[PDB]
RNA sequence: UACCUGGUUGAUCCUGCCAGUAGCAUAUGCUUGUCUCAAAGAUUAAGCCAUGCAUGUCUAAGUACGCACGGCCGGUACAGUGAAACUGCGAAUGGCUCAUUAAAUCAGUUAUGGUUCCUUUGGUCGCUCGUACUUGGAUAACUGUGGUAAUUCU
RNA sequence: UGGUGACUCUAGAUAACCUCGGGCCGAUCGCACGCCGGCGGCGACGACCCAUUCGAACGUCUGCCCUAUCAACUUUCGAUGGUAGUCGCCGUGCCUACCAUGGUGACCACGGGUGACGGGGAAUCAGGGUUCGAUUCCGGAGAGGGAGCCUGAGAAACGGCUACCACAUCCAAGGAAGGCAGCAGGCGCGCAAAUUACCCACUCCCGACCCGGGGAGGUAGUGACGAAAAAUAACAAUACAGGACUCUUUCGAGGCCCUGUAAUUGGAAUGAGUCCACUUUAAAUCCUUUAACGAGGAUCCAUUGGAGGGCAAGUCUGGUGCCAGCAGCCGCGGUAAUUCCAGCUCCAAUAGCGUAUA
RNA sequence: CUCUCGGCCGAAGCGUUUACUUUGAAAAAA
């Protein structure tokens, strides 16, 4: 019941299709608010669904009163899917990486650097 | 190459003659009265003041009418005022050279807490600050040597998180209450 | 080094870009283009730093590929494409139109403009050469080269160019009693009226300029840029009227702004 | 902070160095709870080097007849994703080190009216009076037959 | 016609020239589909040549450490200048041909040395200096040593190639392949220096490209090079022990200040740690946020040097007896050692402190 | 210090030349 959302710098990008802003949080007793919570409070301010909003970079000040971050709120889910850097989509679980390491595709790369045409595909 | 800042300074200088009765006694007194940790803390202050005295001395050779003397001087005096050392009567340039160590050892948070009578001994104070019971405005300060600005002095508190002003009891009262 | 250099170290970037030591080893290295790199702005500095629109290089990239940004009415999809003094950035989506002028302090500032005024720019004429069947040629500071100009246009004259047709509408001749900005130098970003121009053969030509506050200073002729006829500038001026300030008075500017704030 | 003490003589004043005293970097001995920063195979051997990686690249817009996929509707020249290969571009930057190098490098200063310049930006691109509703041959991937202990061989 | 401080400039007119180891004039691609059998909108590549940008390359003026146990130097083989060329991208003894006999030097040439890459800078400093700058920015050089070229706008390129020298790998003995002064890591050298870690999220770069790639870079690990903040206790009572102000002729009294020591009591306060969850982040880590536990004696204990003088601090106590030993220097040690070896004490700086060396 | 043009003042001159001095502009960022 005691948690407070204020929004400091605020701007609208017509060109990224988003409401892009700074998020302030008052949480005097508690440990830092989890993001899945803060999205809800934030959501009910701008009346939009939870889905479409992305908060990050939360930092808590010494002595435990306040927390500062960024958030950005997209018009359509889809716009988000295009415009958002992917890892953030992945914290929501929309986008999924490939689990191959760097040594992996590096090795495979130098392997098929050694053969001619159709044979390249036969290597892994 | 890298993305890193290399800048740093030394915050103090160690005296030329290591052992002299005079220095040792005077600096011991300074240590005791304000409850400092080691001779370093004294040299630290002594050095920060020393810089100021150098700036001033190298303004004083310049003519009054010079833009730089006027501007740079007014800045220096202003900082020196708002920390609480100088007054606005004495706000001329030369009264700077009239400054002593004690004056900065005044405006340390450690001593301010003991002057405002929040803590009952100087050392009790140094503990109290480090123990996070102390706060400035809404801000909690963990450092004994935090120079307290003139205007920020009027609010120095017991920090609503703590037992003292903020009504939750500590570990110790908790245990004695769980036995009884 | 064998051949040309493609990187720019962050620290050696041009000062007035205002970059930080902390966030990288490099900086943008403006692509080759119309304005000299030392002098100019890259689109990515301007768009993500001055304007704050984009946070990172990548968000910017996503901006230029929706082909939003137009420089002089044409889409530039290159993010490091240099814009420079006296240049127009049009963003159609926000209806925002920026011209690039120098501050008093010598930095490019964000300066907003009427959609009307955005339809033209000023240029300096760097040289005049005749070529190919006696046809006269203009070269601006923008590198725009223009043929069949009015024979009355001589060197160091300003032209007004329609950005649509790329054709000169009318021009201002370089003379005492006209109104200029210093483009690069110590005095960069200042505005005044030409008092005097002294000529040293075999060297730089020295120009004296006087303010609206009556202060005077010199530059090299190449650094002068003639904005207006008599006392009245053709372009909109930036918020700072283009007159510098002794530090001392600027401090009091700030202070009065602190006492009137509340 | 514009600073000096001990040491020659039985004692004294000197010249005078030795020693002390404070920083600063490299090493090193002992010790070490907390947090923020952060240098780090330069000196001697620009001595030697296993192994892995450090430079690749496709839009709608240069070449697709790989069924590799699917793909629909199937005489549609070519629907579409697309490995490979040809083509284009890049590999001259960046990274490392300090052997050489003493008006050389280099710094400020100037010049190119004494030259070259991928690219980018703008200019030009029916100014020439004399099979085109489209031209010629080859080659790679691919198919196959191979060689050599050995290769990013052919 | 136009332009410069100045052209053998730019533009114009005339005669011709034009390389088969050829110069320009688009035999090309996409998306929309529309108009009166014809017409065309936007783009993508191309392209000779101007101009421009990034440059690059040669020149100008002034500036460098030590050395005379280097005083004359260069010129038959270009030294200095002249004239015509060749070569080059052009200016030039750059190179050839022919002439001239010059050019440099105590204002230090020429030669040698440098534990010499040059700067921006660093350390130290009253004023003046001295020393250092391999090292993150700028410039130069180099990729085992030399040399020589292909390709190209651009290399005399080394994660291209061709030799020779030095090294070293494979071999079926015919042959083949090498270049860590990129990142890691290994050997050797040494007084002397980190993980065969995770990443393209940031910063920028390259590409036909919004999409791919990057040991450039970023992030962790190791890190007492160095720099910043900063714990190891605070409080109260007593118990005294003491001391200063007040009262008393003194005895004494004081509820008034302080201080120590308390194998005195007392609960209050916290971080170190352990540790749920959040946050952090490309994924983690740390910090910060926060629940839960977590402080009374050898514990959750501070060490390094010192204790004759310089120089701060012992005429202690026991051992040694010109030995072992200390001692930077002056000195100490030969049976009462304020200097050794130790126990006690105290003294200096303090999460630091000693040694050696520039 | 002085004359030829332009709107009594600017461009044109020179005065022997330097050193010294003050002033301007140029001096990458870190
Ligand atoms: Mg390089
Ligand atoms: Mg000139
Ligand atoms: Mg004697
Ligand atoms: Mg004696
Ligand atoms: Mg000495
Ligand atoms: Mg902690
Ligand atoms: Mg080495
Ligand atoms: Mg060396
Ligand atoms: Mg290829
Ligand atoms: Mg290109
Ligand atoms: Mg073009
Ligand atoms: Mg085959
Ligand atoms: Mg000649
Ligand atoms: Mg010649
Ligand atoms: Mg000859
Ligand atoms: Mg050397
Ligand atoms: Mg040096
Ligand atoms: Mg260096
Ligand atoms: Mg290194
Ligand atoms: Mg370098
Ligand atoms: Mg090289
Ligand atoms: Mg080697
Ligand atoms: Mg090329
Ligand atoms: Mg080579
Ligand atoms: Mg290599
Ligand atoms: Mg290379
Ligand atoms: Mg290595
Ligand atoms: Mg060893
Ligand atoms: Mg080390
Ligand atoms: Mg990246
Ligand atoms: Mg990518
Ligand atoms: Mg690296
Ligand atoms: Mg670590
Ligand atoms: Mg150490
Ligand atoms: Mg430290
Ligand atoms: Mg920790
Ligand atoms: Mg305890
Ligand atoms: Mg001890
Ligand atoms: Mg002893
Ligand atoms: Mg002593
Ligand atoms: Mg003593
Ligand atoms: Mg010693
Ligand atoms: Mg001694
Ligand atoms: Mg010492
Ligand atoms: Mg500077």
């Amino acid at each position: 019941d005691t948690v407070t959302i204020r929004t400091r710098k605020f701007m609208t990008n017509r060109l990224l299709q988003r409401k892009q802003m700074v998020i302030d949080v008052l949480h005097p007793g508690k440990a830092t608010v989890p993001k899945t919570e803060i999205r809800e409070k934030l959501a009910k301010m701008y009346k939009t669904t939870p889905d479409v909003i992305f908060v990050f970079g939360f930092r808590t000040h010494f002595g435990g009163g306040k927390t500062t971050g960024f958030g950005m709120i997209y018009d359509s889910l889809d716009y988000a899917k295009k415009n958002e850097p992917k890892h953030r989509l992945a914290r929501h679980g929309l986008y999924e990486k490939k689990k191959t390491s760097r040594k992996q595709r590096k090795e495979r790369k130098n392997r098929m650097k050694k053969v001619r045409g159709t044979a390249k595909a036969n290597v892994g | 190459p890298v993305a890193r800042s290399w800048v740093c300074r030394k915050t103090y200088v160690t005296p030329r003659r290591p052992f002299e009765k005079s220095r040792l006694d005077q600096e011991l007194k300074l240590i005791g009265e304000y409850g400092l940790r080691n001779k370093r803390e004294v040299w630290r202050v002594k050095f920060t003041l020393a810089k100021i005295r150098k700036a001033a001395r190298e303004l004083l050779t310049l003519d009054e009418k010079d833009p730089r003397r006027l501007f740079e001087g007014n800045a220096l005096l202003r900082r020196l005022v708002r920390i609480g050392v100088l007054d606005e009567g004495k706000m001329k340039l030369d009264y700077i050279l009239g400054l002593k160590i004690e004056d900065f050892l005044e405006r340390r948070l450690q001593t301010q807490v003991f002057k405002l009578g929040l803590a009952k001994s100087i050392h009790h104070a140094r503990v109290l600050i480090r123990q996070r019971h102390i706060r400035v405005r809404k801000q909690v300060v963990n450092i004994p040597s935090f120079i307290v600005r003139l205007d920020s002095q009027k609010h120095i508190d017991f920090s609503l998180r703590s037992p003292y002003g903020g009504g939750r009891p500590g570990r110790v009262k908790r245990k004695n209450a769980k036995k009884g | 080094a064998r051949g040309p250099k493609k990187h720019l170290k962050r620290v050696a970037a041009p000062k007035h870009w205002m970059l930080d030591k902390l966030t990288g080893v490099f900086a943008p290295r403006p692509s080759t283009g119309p304005h000299k790199l030392r002098e100019c702005l890259p689109l990515i500095i301007f768009l993500r730093n001055r304007l704050k629109y984009a946070l990172t290089g990548d968000e910017v990239k996503k901006i230029c590929m929706q082909r939003f940004i137009k420089i002089d009415g044409k889409v530039r999809t290159d993010i490091t494409y240099p814009a420079g003094f006296m240049d127009v950035i049009s963003i159609d989506k926000t209806g925002e139109n920026f011209r690039l002028i120098y501050d008093t302090k010598g930095r490019f500032a964000v300066h907003r403009i009427t959609p009307e005024e955005a339809k033209y720019k000023l240029c300096k004429v760097r040289k005049i050469f005749v070529g190919t069947k006696g046809i006269p040629h203009l070269v601006t500071h923008d590198a725009r080269t223009i043929r069949y100009p009015d024979p009355l246009i001589k060197v160091n004259d300003t032209i007004q160019i329609d950005l649509e047709t790329g054709k000169i509408t009318d021009f201002i001749k370089f003379d005492t009693g006209n109104l200029c900005m210093v483009t690069g130098g110590a005095n960069l970003g200042r505005i005044g009226v030409i008092t005097n121009r002294e000529r040293h053969p075999g060297s730089f030509d020295v120009v004296h300029v006087k303010d609206a506050n009556g202060n005077s200073f010199a530059t090299r002729l190449s650094n002068i840029f003639v904005i207006g006829k008599g006392n009245k500038p053709w372009i909109s001026l930036p918020r700072g009227k283009g007159i510098r300030l002794t530090i001392a008075e600027e401090r009091d500017k700030r202070l009065a702004a602190k006492q009137s704030s509340g």
